[PDB]
RNA sequence: GGCACCUCGAUGUCGGCUCAUCGCAUCCUGGGGCUGUAGUCGGUCCCAAGGGUUGGGCUGUUCGCCCAUUAAAGCGGUACGCGAGCUGGGUUCAGAACGUCGUGAGACAGUUCGGUCCCUAUCCGUCGCGGGCGCAGGAAAUUUGAGAGGAGCUGUCCUUAG
RNA sequence: AUAAGUGCUGAAAGCAUCUAAGCAUGAAGCCCCCCUCAAGAUGAGAUUUCCCAUUCCGCAAGGAAGUAAGAUCCCUGAAAG
């Protein structure tokens, strides 16, 4: 799951560790690894989370 | 040539020099030139 | 006490030129020469003037600044006047002679030894017991001179073979 | 370079017109033919493929028949190729004969060596054998395998096996005599391979 | 449950120039791409990798004094004689072997490891044998 | 040699023969520095492991001394390399004997004569030779060369030149 | 192409300097040249030439059954074993 999330993040200008950090600060993302991979294979949702994480990271 | 791990200037005319990572002494007296190791 | 700082001259129509990337080419009366340098040193062509500047100040930069200045000066002088090195062999029957552009030496070796200058270097036999090499560039001239010396460097007992001009040679008693 | 393809007929001796006596090997080489001119631009290298001896139509298969059709000659039993020769010197299908060589030339000869069958270590690699007396039960065996620490036997220890049948080269042989009318070559010394075998003759590389 | 993809691989064809990128980082990253780790739908036993083509391998560069120091050893299992060659060599005559050995070390060892290595192609010059794969140039990241 | 950690429900010990193979701290050969190196010859040190590095007398002996040579007669590791490859001359059994010790049976890193060395190769490994299949048709030949293996050692004499 | 060695040029460090930038030379050593093996090199390579792309079935996934070139079985042997 970590590998898949890392690949998905790297393909959107964001490292895995920064993605997880950004999610945590953007809110308690009780959403987690396995269902995050399901979002990855529904990638548009994964991007819709990654953009929020990036925006809140700064 | 003397290959001694201790390299000294034997006579004032000798001069120590640093070459290819290893020090030598050049002296017009050929009896004194030496390299460490 | 800073060779890399001082300035060079253009005495008489010594065409100093700067190429695309810190590379130079001079066509003096004696001939033509070229040389390339790494880009750190900034050499600027100016009328009777050429600059020698190093960006920073530290070990390698200082060394190479000094070298490039000295090389530029040496090369411009060489292509202006041309330079020679003298070799004055010594021997009971040792012989120096010409064979056209080629050079042949007779020494205690049972057979003669030949040499083939090719880089615009020219040697002369001004006398049977003296040979002088002439050429534009110091590096090549000295290389040829050392090559001739290697044919027979002198011995410390009687002294023999090749001798650079005024080359003092160690003396050892022969009993 | 130059060379021809021939068959070893036998061995004899000949006097050299000096009082001395020369041992000589007798090789017959009916005029070879060049079948294919291998060239760099397509085959990656320059060479000529040539054939020496003839075959009956009963034994000549259709493939090699069509192959030789370009040279327009009888199907050739034995074929081999030489490198280092000048491509332009040889037309395809021209004959070589034997006058390309001449008496006095230095020559290197190669060919398959005589077979000898499954032979022991002594006969194969010529290493001494144990004492024949003093109770030695080690008459003709091939030596210890090796040390103990490696816990195996290294590659390349010499053991019994087959012999002969590998092409060998002899360097700097001399062509004593040539008889074009018979298509005959006479090489000083002796050459590998049994009688009536195939021998190939090449100008010495040295 | 996560989808273990199989028989749903679409292998892209990628090109990279190694003229100005050090072989260390180049290999370390191209190994990941060749393994397919970059793909979102990675699986560990299916070889989701992507074919890659190397270009101008002869113009690869080495840091430090490695050009004379790095020894490319090899031991044929015949008795105790080694064969060795330095790093700068093979720029001369066969630089694809440098990259092949480097990537070989990079990838995981195993049958599937050899299968992943099968998709690599290294050449001298700047011309592919093949253009029918619509390969697209892909510069590196690190 | 110190320790006793594996092996006493058994890991065969010296020397030789056969076969090697590795390290270089080099015996010769190759290339150099210095020399109290005139030259032929040397001494010391540096690079160098490609190859080579002998036959006999004595002794079980390796080791040694000796004879005659060679360019040299290298030093070590591999279970003080190698017994399911060999030898058994010695140590290490039972017989017997000399000296010595012991009241004595008997005992001596004191000596002497004699004294059974088992094995059909299963699996790795090594040297050869076959069959099967693959090489996106099936055949007959010729080949490229990745990559392996072998050789790769040297004297004497004439000349240069007394 | 190098090892040791000898170097030319030349600063660092107005000199000197085989060095840091450049350029050379230099061993029975290394890589070739010499000889042998070598496409199981699963990366199975190349070239020359021959056969041609039929008959049956679900029509087609793909099967089977006679053949082309060419081999084999079997037999006479050795230069091979």
């Amino acid at each position: 799951w970590i590998t898949r999330i890392n690949a998905a993040a790297r393909m959107n200008g964001l490292s895995y560790s920064r993605l997880m950090h950004g999610l945590k600060l953007s809110g308690i993302e009780v959403n987690r690894k396995m269902l995050a991979d399901l979002a990855v294979n529904d990638l548009t949702a994964f991007n819709q989370l990654a953009d929020a994480a990036k925006a809140q990271l700064n | 040539m003397k290959v001694r791990p201790s390299v000294k200037p034997i006579c004032e005319k000798c001069k120590v020099i640093r070459r290819k990572g290893k020090v030598m002494v050049i002296c017009e007296n050929p009896k004194h030139k030496q390299k460490q190791g | 006490s800073r060779v890399g700082k001082k300035l060079l001259e253009i005495p008489s129509d010594v065409t100093v030129t700067l190429n695309d990337n810190n590379t130079v080419a001079v066509k003096g009366p004696k001939g033509e020469l070229t040389r390339t340098f790494h880009p750190d040193m900034e050499i600027k062509v100016e009328d009777n003037v050429l600059t020698v500047a190093r960006p920073s100040d530290q070990k390698e930069h200082r060394a190479l600044h000094g070298t490039t200045r000295s090389l530029l000066g040496n090369m411009v002088e060489g292509v202006s006047k041309g330079f020679e090195r003298g070799l004055e062999l010594v021997g009971v029957g040792y012989r120096a002679s010409k064979s056209g552009n080629k050079l042949v030496l007779n020494v205690g070796y049972s057979h003669p030894v030949e040499i083939v200058p090719e880089e615009g270097i020219e040697i002369e036999v001004p006398s049977q017991t003296k040979v002088v090499v002439k050429g534009t560039d110091k590096e090549r001239v000295g290389a040829i001179a050392a090559n001739i010396r290697a044919v027979r460097s002198p011995e410390p007992y009687k002294g023999k073979g090749i001798r650079y001009e005024g080359e003092v040679v160690r003396r050892k008693e022969g009993k | 370079t130059k060379g021809i393809l021939g068959r070893k007929i036998g061995m004899t001796q000949v006097f050299a017109e000096n009082g001395d006596l020369i041992p000589v090997t007798v090789i017959e080489a009916a005029p070879n033919v060049v079948l294919q001119k291998k060239t760099a631009e397509n085959d990656g290298y320059e060479a000529i493929q040539l054939g020496f001896d003839d075959k009956r139509e009963k034994l000549s298969n259709k493939p090699e028949k069509g192959h030789v059709a370009k040279a327009e000659t009888a199907p050739k039993r034995f074929v081999k190729e030489l490198r280092g020769v000048e491509m332009d010197a040889y037309e395809v299908g021209q004959e070589v004969k034997v006058e390309i060589f001449s008496a006095g030339e230095i020559v290197d000869v190669t060919g398959v060596s005589k077979g000898k069958g499954f032979q022991g270590a002594i006969k194969r690699h010529g290493q001494s054998r144990g004492p024949m007396s003093h109770g030695s039960r080690y008459h003709r065996r091939p030596g210890s395998m090796g040390p103990v620490d490696p816990n195996r036997v290294f590659k390349g220890k010499l053991l019994p096996g087959r012999m002969g049948g590998e092409q060998i080269t002899v360097q700097n042989l001399e062509i004593v005599k040539v008889d074009a009318e018979r298509n005959l070559l006479l090489i000083k010394g002796n050459v590998p391979g049994a009688k009536k075998s195939l021998i190939t003759v090449k100008s010495a590389v040295k | 449950t996560p989808m273990a993809n199989a028989s749903t691989i679409e292998r892209k064809w990628l090109v990279v120039d190694a003229a100005g990128k050090t072989l260390g980082r180049l290999s370390s990253e191209v190994a990941a791409i060749l393994r397919g780790k970059h793909k979102p739908t990675y699986t560990p036993h299916v070889d989701t990798g992507d074919h890659v083509i190397i270009i101008n391998a002869e113009k690869i560069e080495l840091t430090g004094k490695k050009l004379t120091d790095k020894i490319y050893y090899r031991h044929t299992q015949h008795p105790g004689g080694l064969k060795s060659r330095t790093a700068l060599e093979m720029r001369t005559n066969y630089p694809e072997k440098m990259l092949e050995l480097a990537i070989k070390g990079m990838l995981p060892k195993g049958s599937l490891g050899r299968q992943m290595f099968k998709k690599l192609n290294v050449y001298r010059g700047s011309e592919h044998p093949h253009e029918a794969q619509k390969p697209e140039v892909y510069e590196l990241r690190g």
